[PDB]
């Protein structure tokens, strides 16, 4: 039982704190997107109208 | 006898030959990668990306737009004195009654 | 060993991952048949920037 | 839906080209990797469904329930690996081959735009089902648990094609798309009174409804685990799911022909959840919990109110976690006492600490223990049905009692009191056996954090 | 094995369709059924009649 | 306000600490008792700094911190209510808290599962802390059914009893037969008020609250143990002293009470209810004082104590003065 | 229904008129699936006769594939002219009883009353 | 291994029956 | 500043001024300087810190508009091309039309706890306007069903005119 319970702690943590980290430098040096009126003759992409950096890269690559 | 059967074989202990058996397999070598595969994907891959994946979609099915919009549907119509909300979702002027 | 026994139980491992990517292009070239109404509806048809061509592939 | 399509038959090569001692690993890994790449359906809108081309489409209802799918797989897998050891290495192969199958049937099925394409992939899930279940199952009456699970669905299935060809004929497109707009009302006549019942019985047949369930207990009792988890956690929603879409034409014809199904499923929740009380096999328990739980789908479905639709689409989910979860707890059992009587071993509290964690868990969620995703559903449905009918919540709170009793019940009765002294083959618990848990109630829990995204078309 | 074999798989060789299981089943089965039916017909009946009327409290009834 | 609501929520993230060390295994054994110990003496020094200043000026707050879900036009956020009956359970409970784990290190001293007890005695505390602060109804039903399951796995702690699972298992069967009434209530605020905030549903203050007030009342009837579902309580005590102590005596069964005092701005407005909870009091504490004149074992005597105040405690919400039920829950 | 066609060209696979449609896309999906039938039939003669499934009898193999793909070819020929012929003829048949087909007059949803059902 | 000769069957009709089942049931043929 | 103050309106804030008359030391003042000290300071330099860092990376999102198109009413019968562009415009407007809702809620349950004691008068104006918006949205959207359409609301819409008309002549009958 202590041996499963040391294998799913570790597995979590491989890429939970790699994970964790990384959610933490975007959002400080990279922030979110400030909410702005769309310039005229501007036609945004599908992937700038989300806030996150992390969303916005989520439409980008993958919608 | 009734006919030549095997006899009803007992079942083994996979912890005998392998005390360090996760019960994946016999081979020990088998075993362990077993282990692997399914901790990695399982929980490293799917449980803890997905997870992550789904903390960050793209406003799944536009409800912070939904609220976004209504807040300048709701500042527009009060600033010029029209209903917050209208009770006729169609302009009746283009529709026809039977009679 | 060294490229054998190696590549020779190990090759299966590109199978799914293959199936995944030959998939994903014949999505994409599903929708360049269903173009009939590409940057021509009521809600999202605009004039084309100076260099784009498409709206979409 | 060819992304996921073609990787799930390159599973079938990947079996049969794979090392003999890696036939487990190879195919559990990849069709984890399957299960990854499945989120990117989470691409939903909320005013148009995705699209993808003439035949296959997904929705806010068909998304879950093909991550769900997907995600059963590898657990399957996990949990067949012990009592096929001693199988022959080709018999070992055909037996992922037809769980391969059945996932590529299930996600065709679930994305079919078009309802006489869903109906061949929804039928084409009873072959491999019949065959591991008759093949692979360990007790004689596997033979007749076949039997009656393939005849009840084709009494009911072959009316409902009947009448999908009819309204093809009449309305010219069976396309799901078209009918939204090309529907029409459904006049009051004899005619359109079997058209309704053609249209429905195939859904509640396997659902299953209250007085059509008896191919339920046998079926999801005889088959081998992995049968078990399939046959409870997205075969018994293939009627759910059939009934939500083929609603959409049976209007308002539903609003009358609704009463003898609502009344059977309000009414078979007690009986059920009542039988349970009283069941000497512990596989055979767990499977009348299914039928208790899936009279909630049946009303919900047919009251056909948002919230009620929500509710549905949340137990689904919520019940396809839980209850393939108690079959896995109770093979644990099996696989050492090798046998199904709930009285045979008590006391496993004592020698299995951490596997009586699980039971707990998974007792908590089956008795829809708040927030988890299993109260939120059936919370759902109860509101629904009160507004209904303000007397439902008598039926509703009732059954809430008796399926705390039957599921705490089942959790003393097996890990709690004094243990058996004759067993002494209790061996520690796998790594195997802990992770096919800990792959079921996580999900079912993390899935509380994020409610919204099996919540349905009409969140 | 005896008591689970006898209470489940010799409940129905044992079995004859005379008065008293007929009975027995016709009004636990069926009775509930037909109870509830006419519970639930009789209070949506009442409840669709005062809502045609428009004399059912449904101020700030918006959720269904 | 800065001061007022960061210490208010400091007093519950610092009762979760314990058990979320307990889970990646980021502390040491043997100390456990001890560190849990600790952890409610903080708890309630923080949480009487919100408390005087309500004393002062009558401070009061919602803290509506996370957006769960959206079910259309009903909007379910996580929100805390530090009120005058949230800045006053929340001390005297962690203050009660402190002294039970601490006779409980001495008196579980030669318990092997000594850990998972004051595992187990941390998590009622936190879900009746989230049952007391609760601003609408559904997290109020987290709570509500928390404090029920950690009783069910506290009365049959010695699990290899017979009579302990017994009596596990009827105090869920007699607080199930009670959440009957708390879904009624919750699906008629949903469908005659469109809400399960508390904020809104005294707002439209519903006149014809016969029906929702009968469901809180049935909900009260079992966690409160009064007349009809009053057996379980008594029976209770087949768990360790200190469970009965904490849960079974002045934290848990008060519950019942504690709901009914949150709805008295519609309690107060509604005599038919107030005639009903009177008379469900006065046979509740006449009943189980009567039956307490000749039990011999000890704790059942205080059990039956302990349903008499309780029945006192619902005739005191029938003459309509929910102040003073609340008041008596602390003392 | 067409066998009575007036210009049937009676007991021919493929009438001269059938030259005017494209002739199936070597890469038909249709009629890959056809190969990989072919390929299936391989796998399984060697099966059936207890043979190296995979391996033995490439030379075998390769002439299943290629005979289904081969008759498979012209069976996509015949079927895609037989439904050339049948809109032939329904347009055909439509444009010569112009009374039969005639366009109905569409309103507007604005216009046309349908009853409201209320789910309550 | 059980085989039907020990299971229970339908209801005994005649006196060696009753017997059988007693010595099936390990009870005594007056206590059946 | 954050947010728009004409949506989510919040009237003055009128703090009555420390009189002491007693004299012991109020714990709440020495708490309040600790709490300044020891909580807020540390906190507004760490902000500060990722304030100035995004100023450096500034980048903008936008508020998607959709530009109206016919509705359910001007499509012909059975025309899918013209019928689907309505029924997505409706669906997004019934979305909308639900968080309308949503902030009127928010506005009496603000008010109700913001005015304590004296809510039941205090607080009329957003009660009034939380029945109105009521019942305009359970006019539009209310007995629909879960399969709802544009053209469900549309007949719903029709059988209400229709009964409204049915009663003018019956109110003019004098
Ligand atoms: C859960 C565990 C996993 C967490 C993953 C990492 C997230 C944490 C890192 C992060 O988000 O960035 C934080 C933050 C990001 O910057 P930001 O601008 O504030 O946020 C960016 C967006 O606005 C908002 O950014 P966001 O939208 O990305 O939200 C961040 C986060 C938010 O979630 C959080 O982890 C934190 C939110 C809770 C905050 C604590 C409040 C707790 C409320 C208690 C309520 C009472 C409960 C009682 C019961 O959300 C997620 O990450 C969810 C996705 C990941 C989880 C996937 C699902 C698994 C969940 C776990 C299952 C178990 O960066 C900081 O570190 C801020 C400083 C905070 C420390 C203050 C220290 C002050 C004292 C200084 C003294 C020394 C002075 C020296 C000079
Ligand atoms: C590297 C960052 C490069 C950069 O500055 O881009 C800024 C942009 C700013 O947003 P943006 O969308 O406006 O970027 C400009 C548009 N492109 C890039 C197309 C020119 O954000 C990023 O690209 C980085 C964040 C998203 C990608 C990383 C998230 C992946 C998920 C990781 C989970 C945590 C583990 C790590
Ligand atoms: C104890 C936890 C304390 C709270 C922790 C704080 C973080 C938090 O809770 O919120 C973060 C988030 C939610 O927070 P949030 O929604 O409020 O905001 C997140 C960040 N922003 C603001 C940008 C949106 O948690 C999650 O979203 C978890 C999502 C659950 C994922 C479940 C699926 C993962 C497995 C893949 C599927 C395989 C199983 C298949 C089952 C069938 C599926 C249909
Ligand atoms: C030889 C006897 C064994 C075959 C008969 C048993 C099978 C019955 C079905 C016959 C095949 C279907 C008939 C249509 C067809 O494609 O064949 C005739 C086809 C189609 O021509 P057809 O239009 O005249 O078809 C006549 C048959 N019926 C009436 C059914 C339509 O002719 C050929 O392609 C062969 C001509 C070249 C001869 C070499
Ligand atoms: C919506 C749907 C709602 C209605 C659903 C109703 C339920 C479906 C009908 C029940 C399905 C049949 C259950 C299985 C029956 C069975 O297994 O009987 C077994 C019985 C025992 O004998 P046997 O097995 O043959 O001997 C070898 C023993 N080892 O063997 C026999 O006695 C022979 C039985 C042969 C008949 C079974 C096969 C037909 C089943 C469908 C009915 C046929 C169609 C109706 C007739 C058309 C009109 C003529
Ligand atoms: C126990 C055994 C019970 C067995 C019950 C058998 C019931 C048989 C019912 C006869 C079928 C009724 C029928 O003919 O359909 C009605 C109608 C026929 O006339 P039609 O020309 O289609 O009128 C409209 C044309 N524009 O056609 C229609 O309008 C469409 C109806 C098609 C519906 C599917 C086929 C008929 C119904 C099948 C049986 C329904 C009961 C299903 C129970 C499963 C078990
Ligand atoms: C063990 C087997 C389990 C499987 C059972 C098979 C499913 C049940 C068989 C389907 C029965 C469907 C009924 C078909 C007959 C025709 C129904 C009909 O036309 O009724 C119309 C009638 C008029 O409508 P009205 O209620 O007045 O209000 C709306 C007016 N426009 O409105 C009505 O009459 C109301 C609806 C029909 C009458 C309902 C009466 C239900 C009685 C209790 C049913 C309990 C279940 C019985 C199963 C026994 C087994
Ligand atoms: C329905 C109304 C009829 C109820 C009365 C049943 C008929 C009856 O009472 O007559 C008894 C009849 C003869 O029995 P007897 O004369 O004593 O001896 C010969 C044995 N064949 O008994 C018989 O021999 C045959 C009786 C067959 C009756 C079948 C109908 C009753 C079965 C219970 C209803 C079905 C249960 C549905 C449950 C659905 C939801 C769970
Ligand atoms: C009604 C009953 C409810 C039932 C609840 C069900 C059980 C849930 C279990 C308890 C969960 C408690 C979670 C409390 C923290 C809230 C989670 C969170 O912070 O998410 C990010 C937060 C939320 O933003 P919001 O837009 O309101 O979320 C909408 C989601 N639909 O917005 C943020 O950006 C804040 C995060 C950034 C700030 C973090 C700074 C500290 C980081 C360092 C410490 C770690
Ligand atoms: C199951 C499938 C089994 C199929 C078995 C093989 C049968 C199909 C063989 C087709 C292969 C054709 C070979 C090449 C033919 C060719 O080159 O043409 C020459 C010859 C005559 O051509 P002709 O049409 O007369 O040209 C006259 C021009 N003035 O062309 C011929 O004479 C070819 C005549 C072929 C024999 C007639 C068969 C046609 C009907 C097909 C039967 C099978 C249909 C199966 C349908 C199942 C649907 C799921
Ligand atoms: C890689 C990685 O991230 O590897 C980390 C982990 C292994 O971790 P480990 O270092 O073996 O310790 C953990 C194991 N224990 C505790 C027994 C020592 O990978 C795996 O096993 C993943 C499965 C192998 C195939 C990976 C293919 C990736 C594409
Ligand atoms: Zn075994």
């Amino acid at each position: 039982d202590k041996r499963f319970l040391k294998l799913l702690r570790f597995y979590i943590l491989l890429t939970g704190i790699p994970v964790a980290i990384g959610i933490t430098l975007i959002n400080v040096f990279i922030g979110e997107a400030e909410l702005a009126e769309i310039p005229e003759g501007y036609v945004p992409e599908h992937w700038e109208y989300f806030k996150h950096p992390i969303s916005r890269w989520i439409a980008r690559t993958f919608f | 006898l009734r006919w030549q059967e095997d006899p009803e074989p007992e079942d083994e202990n996979l912890y005998e030959k392998n005390p360090d058996s996760h019960g994946y397999d016999k081979d020990p070598a088998v075993d362990i990668w077993n282990m692997r595969v399914v901790f990695f994907f399982g929980f490293s891959i799917v449980l803890v990306l997905g997870s992550t994946f789904v903390a960050y979609l793209p406003d799944y099915r536009m409800q912070e737009w939904a609220r976004r919009e209504a807040e300048r549907l709701v500042k527009y119509r009060e600033a010029h004195g029209l209903p917050i909300m209208e009770s006729n979702c169609f302009d009746p002027s283009k529709i026809q009654l039977p009679e | 060993m060294n490229l054998l026994q190696v590549v020779r139980d190990h090759w299966v491992h590109v199978l799914v991952p293959m199936g995944f990517v030959f998939g994903y292009y014949l999505d994409r070239k599903n929708d360049e048949k269903l173009t009939a109404f590409r940057n021509k509806s009521l809600l999202y048809k605009r004039e084309l920037k100076p260099n784009e061509e498409v709206t979409w592939k | 839906m060819l992304k996921y399509i073609i990787p799930t038959i390159m599973l079938m090569p990947l079996t049969w080209l794979s090392k003999n001692n890696m036939i487990w690993v190879n195919s559990t890994a990849h069709s984890l990797l399957i299960s990854f790449t499945s989120l990117l359906l989470m691409n939903q809108f909320g005013d148009n469904s995705l699209n993808f081309s003439l035949l296959f489409f997904s929705d806010s209802l068909s998304t879950p329930l093909l991550i769900l799918t997907m995600w059963l797989l590898p657990l399957m897998l996990m949990a067949s690996q012990h009592h096929l050891s001693k199988e022959n290495l080709t018999r070992k192969k055909l037996f992922i081959t037809m769980l391969i199958s059945l996932q590529l049937f299930l996600i065709m099925t679930f994305t079919a735009m078009e309802l006489i394409l869903f109906y061949i992939l929804f039928e084409a899930t009873l072959v491999p089902t019949l065959i591991i279940i008759t093949r692979w199952g360990n007790q004689t009456e596997r033979l007749n648990a076949g039997l009656y699970f393939l005849f009840y669905t084709l009494a009911g299935s072959l009316p409902l094609l009947v009448a999908l060809i009819y309204i093809q004929n009449t309305v010219g497109s069976l396309n799901f798309l078209m009918l939204q707009y090309w529907v029409q009302p459904v006049h009051n006549s004899w005619s359109n009174v079997f058209m309704w019942l053609a249209c429905m019985m195939a859904f509640m047949v396997k659902m299953p409804l209250y007085g059509l369930h008896l191919w339920l207990p046998k079926a999801h009792v005889e088959a081998p685990i992995a049968g078990s988890m399939v046959l409870a956690a997205v075969l018994l929603k293939l009627g759910g799911y059939g009934m939500l879409r083929i609603t959409l034409i049976l209007n308002p014809m539903t609003d009358f022909m609704a009463y003898p199904f609502i009344m059977l499923s309000l009414w078979g929740m007690i009986m059920t959840s009542s039988i349970c009380l009283r069941q000497t096999d512990l596989k055979s328990l767990i499977a009348y919990s299914s039928v208790s739980h899936m009279a909630l789908v049946i009303v919900a479905i047919l009251i056909q109110t948002p919230w009620s639709y929500m509710g549905a689409t949340a137990l689904m989910i919520a019940h396809g976690l839980t209850s393939s979860m108690l079959f896995c707890l109770a093979n644990s059992n099996y696989e050492r006492i090798h046998s199904r009587t709930m009285i045979l071993a008590r006391g496993l509290q004592t020698l299995l600490p951490l596997m009586a964690t699980w039971w707990l868990l998974a007792s908590l969620t089956n008795l829809a223990l708040p927030p988890t995703i299993n109260l939120i559903g059936e919370l759902f449905v109860v509101m629904s049905t009160f507004s209904w009918s303000n007397i439902t919540i008598i039926l509703m709170g009732v059954n809430m009692v008796i399926t705390a009793l039957y599921s705490l019940y089942m959790l003393i009765m097996t890990q709690r009191g004094k243990y058996t002294y004759h067993i002494n083959n209790i061996s520690p618990s796998f790594t195997r056996e802990n992770a096919l848990m800990s792959l079921h109630i996580l999900p079912l829990l993390l899935l509380t954090l994020n409610p919204k995204i099996i919540l349905g078309p009409l969140y | 094995v005896r008591w689970t074999y006898a209470r489940s798989a010799n409940i129905y060789p044992n079995f004859r369709p005379n008065t008293k299981t007929s009975l027995l089943g016709a009004l636990f089965g069926i009775g509930p059924l037909v109870f509830w039916y006419y519970v639930f017909k009789t209070d949506r009946d009442r409840k669709e009649k005062l809502i045609q009327e428009g004399k059912l409290d449904r101020t700030f009834n918006i959720s269904y | 306000m800065n001061m007022f609501s960061s210490l208010s929520l400091v007093t519950l993230l610092l009762l979760t600490m314990p058990i979320m060390m307990m889970s990646f295994n980021t502390y040491k054994p043997s100390n456990y008792p001890l560190y849990v110990k600790t952890a409610i003496s903080y708890a309630f020094i923080t949480s009487m700094i919100p408390t005087m200043m309500f004393i002062h000026s009558g401070q009061e707050l919602i803290i509506s911190n996370w957006h769960w879900l959206t079910i259309q036009t009903l909007k379910l956020s996580l929100s805390f209510k530090m009120d005058y009956f949230s800045m006053m359970f929340i001390p005297v409970a962690l203050f009660v808290t402190w002294s039970i784990m601490e006779f409980s290190m001495w008196y579980m001293y030669s318990d092997p599962n000594i850990n998972k007890f004051f595992k187990y005695l941390l998590l009622f505390l936190i879900t009746m802390l989230i049952l007391v602060t609760a601003n609408n109804l559904f997290q109020l039903f987290i709570g509500w059914e928390g404090v029920g399951i950690m009783s069910f796995l506290l009365i049959g702690w010695w699990y290899g009893r017979a009579d302990a699972n017994t009596a596990a298992l009827q105090a869920i069967l007699y607080n199930r037969i009670g959440d009957i009434g708390f879904i009624l209530a919750m699906a008629w605020f949903l469908t005659n008020l469109n809400t399960w905030d508390l904020q809104q549903i005294f707002m439209l203050n519903p006149s014809d609250s016969n029906m929702p007030l009968i469901g809180l009342a049935l909900a009260a009837t079992g966690k409160s143990a009064q007349f009809g579902l009053h057996p379980w309580l008594p029976s209770a005590m087949e768990g360790p002293t200190p469970v009965s102590a904490l849960l079974h005596s002045s934290t848990m069964v008060v519950a019942g009470i504690f709901l009914l005092i949150r709805f008295y701005p519609l309690t107060e407005n509604n005599k038919y209810i107030q005639s009903i909870t009177l008379c469900l009091g006065a046979i509740t504490t006449l009943f189980t004082a009567m039956c307490a004149l000749t039990q011999n074992d000890i704790k059942k005597i205080i059990a039956f104590s302990t349903s008499s105040q309780l029945g006192l405690m619902m005739v005191t919400i029938g003459i309509n003065q929910p102040y003073l039920a609340f008041l008596h829950i602390c003392t | 229904m067409m066998t009575g066609r007036q210009g049937r060209a009676t007991f021919q696979f493929l009438p001269d008129e059938a030259r005017s449609l494209p002739p199936p896309k070597l890469t038909d999906p249709r009629l890959a699936f056809v190969g990989f039938l072919g390929y299936c039939s391989g796998l399984i003669d060697n099966a059936i006769r207890r043979r190296p499934v995979l391996l033995a009898g490439l030379h075998r193999q390769l002439l299943y594939i290629t005979s289904f793909v081969f008759v498979g070819y012209y069976l996509l020929k015949r079927q895609d002219y037989m439904y050339a012929v049948r809109d032939h003829d329904m347009f055909s048949y439509i444009k010569s009883h112009p009374e039969d087909f005639p366009e109905k007059d569409k309103k507007t949803y604005g216009e046309v009353f349908e009853e409201f059902h209320p789910v309550r | 291994h059980i085989t039907k000769d020990m299971l229970p069957g339908p209801y005994p009709k005649t006196p060696e029956e009753r017997a059988a089942a007693a010595k099936k049931y390990n009870m005594r043929v007056e206590d059946y | 500043d954050s947010w728009d103050k004409d949506v989510y309106p919040e009237p003055p804030r009128r703090t009555p001024a420390p009189s002491p008359q007693t004299s012991l030391p109020n714990p709440i003042t020495y708490l309040t300087k600790a709490f300044d000290l020891l909580v807020d300071r540390p906190v507004t330099l760490v902000r500060e810190f990722i304030e100035r860092q995004h100023a450096k990376n500034k980048y903008y999102y936008y508020h998607r508009e959709f530009r109206r198109v016919p509705d359910i009413t001007e499509c012909q019968e059975k025309d899918v091309l013209c019928m689907f562009e309505a029924e997505m415009q409706w669906r997004r407007d019934y979305k909308v039309d639900q968080e309308i809702v949503n902030i009127i809620q928010e506005r009496l349950k603000a008010c109700q706890q913001r005015e304590g004691e004296s809510h039941r008068q205090n607080c009329a104006k957003e009660l009034e306007q939380f029945t109105q918006v009521v019942k305009a949205y359970q006019d539009r959207y209310h007995d629909l069903g879960a399969h709802y359409s544009a053209r469900k609301c549309l007949a719903k819409q029709k059988q209400r005119m229709l009964a409204e008309r049915k009663a003018a002549k019956e109110a003019a009958a004098a």
